[PDB]
RNA sequence: ACCACGAUCAAAAGGGACAAGCAUCAAGCACGCAGCAAUGCAGCUCAAAACGCUUAGCCUAGCCACACCCCCACGGGAAACAGCAGU
C-alpha cells in the first residue's frame, strides 16, 4: 500500500521535534512553574482537610513533603 | 393444601432418586472392581520391572 | 413479578432446585432434577400462582 | 460490541450541538465597522 | 526437605530393599538423583499428610499439593536466580492459580479447605476489592488525612472532661 | 408485622464482617435493560445485625426487616444461613455436598 | 356541626425509588459499627462510577421550585409588577 498517512505523521512529529528543540529553554522555564503551583495546590488541599476539620494547625510532627521536585 | 402437594411431590422425585443412586452404584462398583484389577496388574508389572 | 427477588446460583448443589421465601417466613422447596422447563413452569404456577379467576378480576 | 459491552456503555450519546456564527439564533443585529471586497 | 538417604518414589516398596548392599542403596537414593525426584518425596509426604485418599491425584486438594511443590521449587530456583524473568513469571503464575484452587476449594469444602492451608502452611488472603495506583499524591494526602482524623479523635475527647468538669461544679 | 424497611426479605452473598455484631452483604436483582430488553444483575449492599457473629464472608444468607432500622444502614438482621461458604448441605437431600458431589450419599441413611 | 376512638385529606420523621454531559472529576477524607451508659472496635462510599464540575424546571388532568438580593431572613443591603393593564 502507500505511505501517505505514515508520511503526515512522519512530518508531524519532525516538526514537534523540531520546535520542541528550539523551545527547549523556554519550556523547562514553563514547567519549573507549572510544577510550583501544583506544589502550591497539593499543599491547599491538604490545608482544607484539617482546616474543615476543626484543627487550627496541621497535625502534630506533620511536615508537607515536596512530592513534585526532581530529588 | 397446595404446600402439602409439595411436599408430595418432592417426597415422590426423592423415591425416584433413590432407586436411580442404587442402580448408578452397582454400575460405579463393577467399573471400580476393574479398574483395581488392571491397576494391580499395572503395579505388579511395574513392581516386577522394578525389581 | 418486578418486584420478587430472583437470584441464581450455580453448581453448588448435586441436583437443581427451586426455593421461595414467603412474607410469612414460610420456605418453599421444589425439586426440579429430571423435570422440563415446562413442567418447572406450570409446576411453581399451581402452588404459588394466581389463578386466572384472581387475574380476571384485577 | 457485545450484549454487555452494550449494557455497560448504554445509549449512545451524540455529540452536543455546536453553535453557528449567530450563535444559534436566526439573525443577529450589528453595527459596520469596515467595509471592503474579498476574492 | 526429606533426608538424602531417601530412596526414590518408584524403588520405595519393592521387595527386599533394605536388604541390599549399602552402594544398591546410595544409588536409589535421593542423593543419586534430580531435584525433580525430592519434589516427589515432598508431594508424596503432603498428599499422606493431609488428603484423604493419598491416591486420588485428580482431586482439588492434590492439585492444589502438586504446585504448592512446584511454587517451592521456583523460589528456590529464583533465590539462587533473581534476574530469571521466565522462572520469576512462572513463579507468580503458579501463586495465582493455587490461589484460583484455593477459592474454589474454600466454596465447595471448607473443612478441607482448613486442613490444605493448615498442612501447606498457607494464609488465605482475600483480594483486594480496587485496583489502583497508590501515587505519590494520594500516598501523602491518605497519611494526612488519616493524621487529622486522630487528632479530632484527641480534641473531642477533651471537649467531653471539660464539659463533664463543669457540670459537676454546679452542684 | 409491619415495618418502615422497604426491602422485607432479601437473599444476598456476605461481603464483609469487619463490622461487630453486622455482616455487609451483597444483594442482587434482576433489572430488565429497557433497549436491549435483556435482565443484568443490579446489586446493592445491605447491613445486616449478626448477634451471634455467625457469618463468614462468601455464605448466602436471608436477611428480614427490622421492625425500625437500628442503626444509620443497618435495617435488616440475619434471618438464616442458606448457604454455609463451603459447608452446603443440599436441601433435596439433607446431605453434606461439594459443589454437585456428595460427601454423604443418600442412600447410606436409606 | 359535636366524637367518630373511624373515614377522607395530607406535613414532619423513617425506608425505597428518581435528569443529562464529563473519568483529562479516581479516589472521597470520618464519609462506619457495637454498647443502657462509660466507652470500645476501625471501619464507611467508590470504575456496577463514590467524590466532583458543568447543563437543565420536571415524569404536564398537572407537579416542583422560587417570590428584589444575602440558599434561610432575627439581622443586613436596601425600598422590590416573576398579580393585571402599562412603560
Ligand atoms: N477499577 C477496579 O479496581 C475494578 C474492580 C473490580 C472490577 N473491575 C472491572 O474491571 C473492568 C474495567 O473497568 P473500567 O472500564 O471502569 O476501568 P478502566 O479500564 O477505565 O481502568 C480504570 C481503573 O480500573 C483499573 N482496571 C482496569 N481494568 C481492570 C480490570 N479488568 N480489573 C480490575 N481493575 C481494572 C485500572 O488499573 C484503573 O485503576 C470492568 O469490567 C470492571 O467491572 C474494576
Ligand atoms: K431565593
Ligand atoms: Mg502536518
Ligand atoms: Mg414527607
Ligand atoms: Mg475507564
Ligand atoms: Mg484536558
Ligand atoms: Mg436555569
Ligand atoms: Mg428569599
Ligand atoms: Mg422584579
Ligand atoms: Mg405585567
Amino acid at each position: 500500500k502507500n505511505v501517505l498517512k505514515i508520511r503526515r505523521r512522519k512530518m508531524n512529529h519532525h516538526k514537534y521535534r523540531k520546535l520542541v528543540k528550539k523551545t527547549r529553554f523556554l519550556r523547562r522555564k514553563v514547567q519549573e512553574g507549572r510544577l510550583r503551583r501544583k506544589q502550591i495546590k497539593f499543599e491547599k488541599d491538604l490545608r482544607r482537610i484539617w482546616l474543615k476539620a476543626g484543627l487550627k494547625e496541621a497535625p502534630e510532627g506533620w511536615q508537607t513533603p515536596k512530592i513534585y521536585l526532581r530529588g | 393444601e397446595l404446600m402439602a402437594w409439595n411436599q408430595a411431590e418432592n417426597r415422590r422425585l426423592h423415591e425416584l432418586r433413590i432407586a436411580r443412586l442404587r442402580q448408578e452404584e452397582r454400575e460405579q462398583e463393577q467399573r471400580q472392581a476393574l479398574e483395581q484389577a488392571r491397576k494391580a496388574e499395572e503395579v505388579q508389572a511395574w513392581a516386577q520391572r522394578k525389581e | 413479578n418486578p418486584w420478587v427477588q430472583i437470584m441464581m446460583f450455580k453448581n453448588m448443589t448435586p441436583s437443581p432446585f427451586l426455593r421461595f421465601y414467603l412474607d410469612s417466613g414460610e420456605q418453599v422447596l421444589v425439586d426440579v432434577e429430571t423435570k422440563s422447563n415446562k413442567e418447572i413452569m406450570e409446576h411453581i404456577r399451581k402452588i404459588l400462582g394466581k389463578n386466572e379467576e384472581t387475574l380476571r378480576e384485577e | 460490541a457485545t450484549l454487555n459491552q452494550m449494557h455497560r456503555l448504554g445509549p449512545p450519546k451524540r455529540p452536543p450541538r455546536k453553535l453557528g456564527p449567530t450563535e444559534g439564533r436566526p439573525q443577529l443585529k450589528g453595527v459596520v465597522l469596515c467595509t471592503f471586497t474579498r476574492k | 526437605d526429606p533426608p538424602p538417604s531417601t530412596l526414590l518414589k518408584d524403588y520405595q516398596n519393592v521387595p527386599g530393599i533394605e536388604k541390599v548392599d549399602d552402594v544398591v542403596k546410595r544409588l536409589l537414593s535421593l542423593e543419586m538423583a534430580n531435584k525433580k525426584e525430592m519434589l516427589k518425596i515432598k508431594q508424596e509426604q503432603f498428599m499422606k499428610k493431609i488428603v484423604a485418599n493419598p491416591e486420588d491425584t485428580r482431586s482439588l486438594e492434590a492439585r492444589i499439593i502438586a504446585l504448592s511443590v512446584k511454587i517451592r521449587s521456583y523460589e528456590e530456583h529464583l533465590e539462587k536466580h533473581r534476574k530469571d524473568k521466565a522462572h520469576k513469571r512462572y513463579l507468580l503464575m503458579s501463586i495465582d492459580q493455587r490461589k484460583k484452587m484455593l477459592k474454589n476449594l474454600r466454596n465447595t469444602n471448607y473443612d478441607v479447605f482448613e486442613k490444605i492451608c493448615w498442612g501447606l502452611g498457607i494464609e488465605y488472603t482475600f483480594p483486594p476489592l480496587y485496583y489502583r495506583r497508590a501515587h505519590r499524591r494520594f500516598v501523602t494526602k491518605k497519611a494526612l488525612c488519616i493524621r487529622v482524623f486522630q487528632e479530632t479523635q484527641k480534641l473531642k475527647k477533651r471537649r467531653r472532661a471539660l464539659k463533664a468538669a463543669a457540670a459537676a461544679q454546679k452542684q | 408485622v409491619r415495618s418502615s424497611v422497604h426491602a422485607r426479605w432479601i437473599v444476598g452473598k456476605v461481603i464483609g464482617t469487619k463490622m461487630q455484631k453486622t455482616a455487609k452483604v451483597r444483594v442482587t436483582r434482576l433489572v430488565l435493560d429497557p433497549y436491549l430488553l435483556k435482565y443484568f444483575n443490579k446489586r446493592k449492599t445491605y447491613f445486616a445485625h449478626d448477634a451471634l457473629q455467625q457469618c463468614t464472608v462468601g455464605d448466602i444468607v436471608l436477611l428480614r426487616a427490622l421492625p425500625v432500622p437500628r442503626a444509620k444502614h443497618v435495617k435488616h438482621e440475619l434471618a438464616e444461613i442458606v448457604f454455609k461458604v463451603g459447608k452446603v448441605i443440599d436441601p433435596v437431600t439433607g446431605k453434606p455436598c461439594a459443589g454437585t458431589t456428595y460427601l454423604e450419599s443418600p442412600l447410606s441413611s436409606e
